[PDB]
């Protein structure tokens, strides 16, 4: 559960 | 679970005595007293494959370790009292008490060296049975006995330091056995090659060493000795020495029915640390059957922790270690940093297929  | 040394055995002395060294040392060899007087190599590349070419140059492991300058001198405060600091890159002093170092042909052996600068690496060696040694390996020697060799070349400057300081330190240790034994380490000078021996370092030196390693040195002796980053001074790491720590997370993806078998392997997904609070994916680290049975043979959690990660020859990352010390990944500047200490470099094998032409360029150029 993170960006990119 | 996989997870995780040596310290500088010599204790942090005070600044009232730290500012006399820096001083005098300052007069010594005529630098700023708080900028570093030693030398910082540069990232062996492309353009240095031709260097070799046309200099002489001298090749040795690199050790890992802590590289610090020894300075022989008298103590700060009592006025004749023998004594050796240790100090680092970031010009951290340590005294190291119970140590001397015996002068050449010494009857009385009450004689002591002042003034003396040398420019070594301290290791811990493994000896049969786990016993552990510290050791102080020399590389060069900016100063001796008063006299700054640092406008000579490397062949004088480890020449004094052979003549003055080694070999006396020898001469007492092959008869001398238990006064050597209580000392904090075992100064010795390390061994070197000529630039085109990089094979004998390979295949006989380095798979026989009895402390750690990640790379080469090359060492110009055609050069004098130069303070801060040195041109001349290059270090070599293969593709597999750049680690760098990642966030690791697995993910199972959802199956089209029942609950979720965790048997199967996942998708190991590793994320750098950007924000502070933020991380973002970056790749996938490579995990086969028998190397994925190995983890859960471990039992441990897995997921959502640092883990340390190297390329391997197939350019994927592959696990290493756990990072239990560590509270965040390396951040983007960092991994963008060894990303482009991996993207340039010489290749093992590029930098071999050099060695042939590299020796008979030097004993090309040799002195009659």
């Amino acid at each position: 559960a993170w960006n990119s | 679970a996989p997870s995780e040394e040596v310290s500088v055995p010599g204790v942090l002395a005070p600044r009232d005595d730290v500012r006399v060294l820096k001083t005098r040392i300052a007069k010594l060899l005529g630098t700023s007293p708080d900028t570093f007087p030693g030398s910082q190599p540069v990232s062996f590349s492309k353009k240095h494959l031709q260097a070799l070419k046309e200099k002489n140059y001298f090749v040795c492991e690199k050790s890992d370790g802590i590289r610090c300058l020894l300075y022989m001198t008298e103590h700060p405060r009592y006025e004749n009292r023998p004594s050796v600091y240790l100090f680092d890159r970031k010009m951290n002093f340590y005294h190291v008490e119970k140590i001397f170092y015996p002068v050449e042909n010494d009857k009385s052996g009450k004689k002591y060296h002042v003034d003396t600068l040398l420019d070594g690496e301290l290791v811990l060696d493994i000896y049969p049975g786990g016993k552990k040694q510290l050791r102080y390996l020399v590389f060069d020697c900016l100063a001796c006995d008063g006299i700054v060799y640092m406008s000579r070349l490397l062949d004088k400057r480890l020449g004094i330091f052979a003549k003055s300081i080694q070999k006396p330190l020898d001469e007492y240790t092959k008869t001398h056995m238990r006064e050597t034994a209580i000392f904090p380490f075992l100064t010795s000078l390390k061994k070197m090659e000529l630039g085109h021996g990089i094979l004998k370092l390979f295949n006989e030196v380095i798979p026989r060493l009895r402390h750690g390693n990640d790379g080469l040195i090359f060492t110009c002796t055609e050069t004098p000795y130069v303070s801060g980053t040195d041109q001349s001074l290059l270090k070599w790491k293969p593709k597999e020495m750049n680690t760098i720590d990642f966030m690791l997370k697995l993910e199972f993806a959802q199956p089209e029915e029942g609950d979720i078998d965790y048997s199967a392997m996942p998708e190991f997904q590793l994320g750098v640390w950007e924000g502070r609070n933020m991380y973002s994916f970056f790749a996938f680290m490579y995990v086969d059957e028998k190397e994925w049975e190995k983890l859960k043979s471990f039992n441990v959690p897995l997921s959502e922790r640092i883990v340390e990660c190297y390329l391997d020859d197939e350019n994927r990352w592959r696990f290493l270690r756990f990072r239990d010390d560590k509270r965040d990944a390396n951040h983007i500047s960092t991994v963008k940093s060894v990303l482009q200490s991996i993207e340039d470099g010489v290749s093992k094998e590029d930098l071999l297929k050099e060695m042939p032409i590299i020796r008979e360029a030097y004993y090309n150029r040799k002195k009659p």
